[PDB]
C-alpha cells in the first residue's frame, strides 16, 4: 500500500495550522463530526470543508482577527479546502448540528481522522 | 538553495522590488517548497500580478503543478483573481490542467462562483464536459452550489 500524497499534504496543512495559536481559531464552527453517525465518509469530509470555507470567507475580512499571523491562517485555512478536493469534492453539505467547536478542536478532530486514514498505508 | 526559499517567501508576501533582487542575485524563477509550490504559485494565489509577470517574463513554468496537481491557473482561478487569469492564460497556461482530484480551473472557477472568469476560460478554450474524481462537470458543480447565472451560462453549451 503506497502513501497516499494527497493525505500527506492534508496532514502538513493541518499541522501548520494547530501549531499557530492565532487570535481567532479561539472563534467556534460548527461541530459537524458531532453530526457524523451513519454517514459516509465522503460526506463528513464534505460537511467539514464547507464549514472551513464558510470561516475563511467570513473572517478574511475580519477587522477584529487582523495582522501577520491572521494572514498565514487564512491562507492555510484556503490550502486545506484546495486539499480537500479529492476527498470531499467541490460541494457544499450543510447540517442542521446546533453543537460549536473552537475553529482549534474542530480542525484537531480533523487531524486525527486524517492521520489515522494515512496510517493505513504502513499495513 | 536559500535564495530559492527567500524567493518563494517574497513572491508570497507581494514584495516586488525583493523577488527582483533576488532573481538578478541568482533565485531559481523555478524553485520548489516541499508541497511543489513555485513563486508564480505563491504570486498567483496571494493576488500579486506584477510579480506574476515578472517571473513569467523571466522563464517560470507556467504549467507547473504542485504536490496535488494544481497549476498556478488552479490557484488563481479558486481566489478569483481574473486578471492574473488573464495573464496566465496569454502566457500559454493549459487551460484544460488537471489536479489529483480531477478538477479544472473551469470547475474551481464554477464552484466558487467566479463569472467573468468563467467566461475567459470558456473563450480560452476551456472544456464543460470535463468529469472530476466524482462524474461532475462545471455546470454539474455550479448548479449544485447555487450559482445558477454560471450554471445557465454553461448548460447551453
Amino acid at each position: 500500500h503506497k502513501c497516499d500524497i494527497t493525505l500527506q499534504e492534508i496532514i502538513k496543512t493541518l499541522n501548520s495550522l494547530t501549531e499557530q495559536k492565532t487570535l481567532c481559531t479561539e472563534l467556534t464552527v460548527t461541530d459537524i463530526f458531532a453530526a457524523s453517525k451513519n454517514t459516509t465518509e465522503k460526506e463528513t469530509f464534505c460537511r467539514a470543508a464547507t464549514v472551513l470555507r464558510q470561516f475563511y470567507s467570513h473572517h478574511e475580512k475580519d477587522t477584529r482577527c487582523l495582522f501577520h499571523r491572521h494572514k498565514q491562517l487564512i491562507r492555510f485555512l484556503k490550502r486545506l479546502d484546495r486539499n480537500l478536493w479529492g476527498l470531499a469534492g467541490l460541494n457544499s453539505c450543510p447540517v442542521k448540528e446546533a453543537n460549536q467547536s473552537t475553529l482549534e478542536n474542530f480542525l484537531e478532530r480533523l487531524k486525527t481522522i486524517m492521520r489515522e486514514k494515512y496510517s493505513k498505508c504502513s499495513s | 538553495s536559500d535564495l530559492g526559499k527567500k524567493l518563494l517567501e517574497a513572491a508570497r508576501a507581494g514584495q516586488d522590488d525583493e523577488v527582483r533582487i533576488l532573481m538578478a542575485n541568482g533565485a531559481d524563477v523555478n524553485a520548489l517548497d516541499d508541497s511543489g509550490y513555485t513563486p508564480l504559485h505563491l504570486a498567483a494565489e496571494d493576488g500579486h500580478l506584477e510579480i506574476v509577470e515578472v517571473l513569467l517574463k523571466h522563464g517560470a513554468d507556467v504549467n507547473a503543478a504542485d504536490r496535488l496537481g494544481d497549476t498556478p491557473l488552479h490557484l488563481a482561478a479558486f481566489v478569483g483573481h481574473l486578471e492574473i487569469v488573464e495573464v496566465l492564460l496569454k502566457a500559454g497556461a493549459d487551460v484544460n490542467a488537471v489536479d489529483l482530484a480531477g478538477v479544472t480551473p473551469l470547475h474551481v472557477a464554477a464552484f466558487y462562483g467566479h463569472l467573468e472568469i468563467v467566461e475567459v476560460l470558456l473563450k480560452a478554450g476551456a472544456d464543460v464536459n470535463a468529469q472530476d474524481k466524482f462524474g461532475k462537470t462545471p455546470a454539474d458543480i455550479a448548479a449544485d452550489n447555487g450559482h445558477e447565472d454560471i450554471a445557465e451560462v454553461l448548460q447551453k453549451l
